[PDB]
């Protein structure tokens, strides 16, 4: 019944929340920890790009 | 003679206008890959053909006819005359292809999409080019820089096509007149005439049943008739001259040598200026790319 | 009871959530990532163009192996491409041409597609005879399949041109769960890499996060002004990018419960048609109208580059799990591979 | 003299 | 290489199957059959989702797609039918109260930024019911559209001999409403082809063929028109 909307919205009010500063730190650290492994962020050469070769 | 000044002027003018026109068409069709439609791909092939016709034919005809001697060598005779005959062959077959595209597009509109995608365009272009290079092979083989000497005791040369038997030379010019004028001319008459019948039947049916669309159609019918009439005016003089030179050689040469054939060929190359105007600079969907390109 | 109670509770809860979001904006992402190295120009080239789709491509998906590429066009073909070679591995003739979505199983043994037929059709590639056949028709959605994604060879999550998402057991051909809280047509899905959550962008300008197992919407992100036509998970699973016909992209983080960043420029009136992330998450890629893909620094909100090889709307845009290449479909027949 | 013309 | 040769052999077997489906795809013209529930859309060509019907005229194949079972919001699936040959919008001319919702539907189908390139064939269906409902006098179309009380049959009218003048007035008034929409916007880029149909009309296949021919013809003259 339409009350299940209120049930959902109050359930969303009860969800766990984390500060935007820590979510930023999470994304920024993931970016740093994986910048090495990201051929599009910095090219891997034709010796290893299976598309160029 | 007073005629050299007007020859030089009208050649220089048609050469400039043909170089500008065809190179503008080329640059607009290669810089705007969105404009490389099937039709525009044929127009690019035609513009290249007409540029090649201008750049080869006009200098190495005007210059020898002004100097009354072929100052260049037998290799230049063979090379030029090959590229001339080739660019005539391709230009004519491209005009035929555009006639048959427009016939499909307007007179069989729904079936047309099945048989004119880019692949068919490129296959037909390659076919007409390669066929033209094959059937023009007699020119480099049997064209020879036959020597003579003018009354100034100058040694001189003339680039002339002398297929071994005169009877085979007549077979050849009858074949070229047929395959490279009369059949092309019949096909263009059939195509643009049926298109014109279709469009006028549409007009009369609407007059029985938009005014701007009726004007657009009468403008198209006019432009198509201008294509047919200017194709006949461009090419019937040269090919009749060559057929006369084949059958009654000395009688043709005695009358058409010099100024007459020079202007007959000037008409034949005027085709190379007329064609990119009508097929490109009159089109809306090309003007809207020329102002967009460099 | 009465809406003069119920929707007033809803109103004050929505005010309480908007406050709980606002109070979390201790700093905007740009205030932090201004310290981070500007990625500059990301020049990228078409290393392959995949030609052979007869008709506008509408969806495309990489297999896990980063080599086989399913691609769905409005002819009714799924073409499986050996992206390394341009060789077509399979061309599945589809029972209905108007295919709007396709997916490749993480195993590579199955492909799924569907569309305006309201059927999800699961094709088996492992067969002993070598002939691709329908394995199941998942029927029971009430509008066009807009996105499908495999949880596993036996589980697939689906979204439709209806209010609902659903999760299907393929073998039994039935819904194991329906996700219903979306008001508008659910337009795009993406799975979290853990395969335990998924996020659903809808035509009501909201995104909803679903517990695949529980069926409840855990979070509802609403800060868009138009259809969330595309959605993609950030590779860590804690944020997701949301392309919309607002001509903006926005990055929503589950733990922030809020939009961290918005990607827009006044030169972009064109809506965003597909989004994906590079393996690091450092590049956000967005497909657009005006026939371009723009590559965004997801941290800087900077246009690192554009991919401009297309002459019609960029229909689908996906990045291999290894990050090695970016595939870009169009409403051109052409499928162009970039890196 | 010079009687003649190239075919095209 | 032994495997990559079998790979290329398969690739070329696939390409030479795709060419055979390419020929069928280009021969099959495709159509979008729109219209409200009262429209007789299924009855136009006499021969749980999208319904596809197929017919031929003069060896030209037409596929026609009825987008049934969709949640009442065309906008996010009509983008699929971008660059079909024509939309076919069928209106029940007799349901004067539904006729405004059909007229707003036509307005949406006309102005929608995905269909401005492609033309709407407009079968004003149920013309027998339209005739009967006018001639019954029982429901005054003037009430729903008071401009009808100041509309007179156009000079370009060609009624079938024996239709009452006020039946022709109703016909051509409805047509002029759809042409009002068709003329207010888009009138250069795409065209509306109004036609009058009954569910007994066995000629509608020919009408679709003729209008698809005209559409494709104009779409080609758009390339060759001067200036």
């Amino acid at each position: 019944q339409a009350r299940k909307l209120v049930e959902q919205l109050k359930m969303e009010a009860n969800i766990d929340r984390i500060k935007v500063s820590k979510a930023a730190a999470d994304l920024m650290a993931y970016c740093e920890a994986h910048a090495k492994e990201d051929p599009l962020l910095t090219p891997v050469p034709a010796s290893e790009n299976p598309f160029r070769e | 003679e007073w005629q050299p000044a007007v020859q030089i002027l009208l050649y220089s003018l048609i050469f400039l206008l043909s170089v500008l026109g065809n190179t503008l068409v080329i640059t607009v069709l290669i810089r705007n890959k969105r404009m490389r439609t099937v039709t525009n791909i044929f127009l690019l092939s035609l513009a290249v053909s007409d540029l090649m016709l201008c750049l080869f034919c006009m200098p190495f005809n005007l210059i020898p006819n002004l100097l009354k001697d072929f100052i260049f060598g037998s290799a230049v005779c063979k090379t030029t005359t090959y590229f001339m005959g080739t660019s005539v062959s391709v230009s004519t077959f491209n005009l035929v292809a555009i006639s048959l595209e427009r016939y499909g597009a307007i007179c069989k509109p729904l079936q047309s999409r099945v048989w004119q995608t880019k692949s068919h365009a490129l296959k037909v272009i390659a076919a007409t080019w390669c066929l033209s290079f094959t059937i023009m092979t007699p020119y480099p083989i049997y064209s020879n820089l036959v020597p003579f000497t003018k009354n100034n005791n100058q040694t001189a040369n003339m680039c002339r096509f002398l297929l071994p038997n005169d009877v085979m030379q007549q077979s050849w010019h009858t074949f070229l007149l047929l395959i490279l004028f009369l059949i092309p001319g019949i096909v263009m008459m059939v195509a643009y005439g049926l298109i014109s019948l279709e469009l006028y039947q549409g007009i009369k049916f609407e007059a029985s049943q938009s005014a701007a669309n009726l004007m657009a159609k009468k403008r198209v019918i006019r432009m198509l008739i201008v294509i047919v009439v200017l194709f006949f005016l461009c090419w019937m003089p040269i090919f009749s001259a060559n057929a006369w030179r084949a059958y009654d050689t000395a009688s043709a040469e005695r009358r058409l040598s010099g100024t007459p054939i020079s202007f007959i060929l000037l008409l034949s190359y005027t085709s190379s200026c007329v064609n990119p105007i009508i097929y490109c600079f009159m089109n809306k969907r090309f003007r809207l790319g020329f102002m967009a390109t460099f | 009871s009465e809406l003069d109670q119920l929707r007033q509770e809803a109103e004050q809860l929505k005010n309480q959530i908007r406050d709980a979001r606002k109070a979390c904006a201790d700093a905007t992402l740009s205030q932090i990532t201004n310290n981070i190295d500007p990625v500059g120009r990301i020049q990228m080239r078409t290393r392959r163009t995949l030609r052979g789709h007869l008709a506008k491509i509408y969806a495309m998906h990489w297999g896990t192996d980063s080599r086989l590429l399913v691609s769905a066009s409005q002819d009714g073909k799924l073409i499986i491409w050996d992206s390394y070679t341009t060789n077509k591995v399979h061309a599945i003739p589809l029972r209905s041409s108007w295919v709007m979505t396709c997916a490749y199983a993480p195993s590579g043994n199955y492909v799924a597609c569907g569309g305006l037929d309201n059927i999800c059709s699961i094709y088996n590639l492992k067969t002993r005879e070598g002939n691709v056949r329908v394995s199941r028709e998942l029927a029971g959605h009430t509008g066009y399949l807009s996105c499908c994604r495999f949880l596993d060879d036996n589980q697939i999550v689906t979204s439709s041109g209806d209010t609902t998402c659903a999760l299907w057991d393929i073998e039994t051909g039935q819904q194991t769960t329906t996700f219903t809280g979306h008001t508008g047509d659910v337009m795009s899905l993406s799975l979290a890499p853990d395969t335990r959550l998924f996020v659903s962008g809808a035509c009501d300008a909201s995104a909803k996060l679903w517990d695949v197992r529980e069926g409840m919407c855990r979070q509802t992100f609403t800060g868009h002004e138009s259809d969330i036509n595309a959605i993609c998970f950030f590779p860590n699973g804690n944020a997701f990018a949301t392309g919309s016909d607002d001509a903006t992209c926005r990055l929503f983080d589950l733990r922030a419960d809020q939009e961290l960043m918005t990607y827009s420029h006044d030169n972009i009136i064109c809506g965003i048609t597909s989004v994906s992330f590079s393996k690091s998450g450092r590049l956000l890629l967005a497909g657009y109208d005006d026939f371009n893909c723009n590559v965004w620094d997801a941290l800087k909100a900077d246009r690192a580059g554009v991919l401009a090889g297309h002459d019609n709307r960029v229909s689908c845009l996906g990045v291999t799990d290894d990050g090695m290449a970016v595939a870009t479909g169009s409403w051109d027949s052409f499928l162009k591979i970039w890196n | 003299d010079y009687m003649g013309w190239m075919d095209f | 290489s032994a495997e990559d040769k079998a790979a290329v052999e398969r690739s070329k077997m696939i390409e030479k199957q795709l060419q055979k489906d390419k020929q069928v795809y280009r021969a099959t013209h495709r159509l979008l059959l729109l219209g409200a529930d009262n429209s007789g859309k299924s009855t136009i060509v006499k021969q749980s989702g999208i319904f596809e019907t197929k017919f031929q005229v003069d060896k030209v194949n037409f596929h026609m797609f009825d987008v049934g079972a969709q949640r009442d919001e065309r906008r996010k699936w009509i983008q699929c039918f971008n660059d079909v040959t024509a939309i076919i919008f069928v209106v029940d001319s007799s349901d004067y109260n539904r006729l405004q919702e059909a007229l707003n539907d036509f307005k949406s189908i006309w102005n929608n930024r995905w269909l401005r390139t492609i033309s709407v064939i407009l079968f004003l269906n149920k013309q027998d019911l339209l005739a009967e409902k006018v001639l019954a006098g029982k429901s005054k179309i003037e009430d729903y559209f008071p401009e009808f009380a100041r509309y007179t049959t156009p000079e370009d009218a060609t009624p079938e001999p024996g239709e009452d003048p006020r039946v022709t007035r109703a016909k051509y008034f409805i047509r002029d409403e759809f042409l009002r929409i068709s003329t207010a916007s888009g009138d250069g880029r795409h065209y509306c082809y109004p036609h009058f149909t009954c569910s007994v009309d066995t000629e509608n296949a020919r009408r679709i063929f003729n209008d698809c021919r005209d559409i494709i013809q104009r779409m080609h003259l758009r390339q060759y028109e001067l200036l």
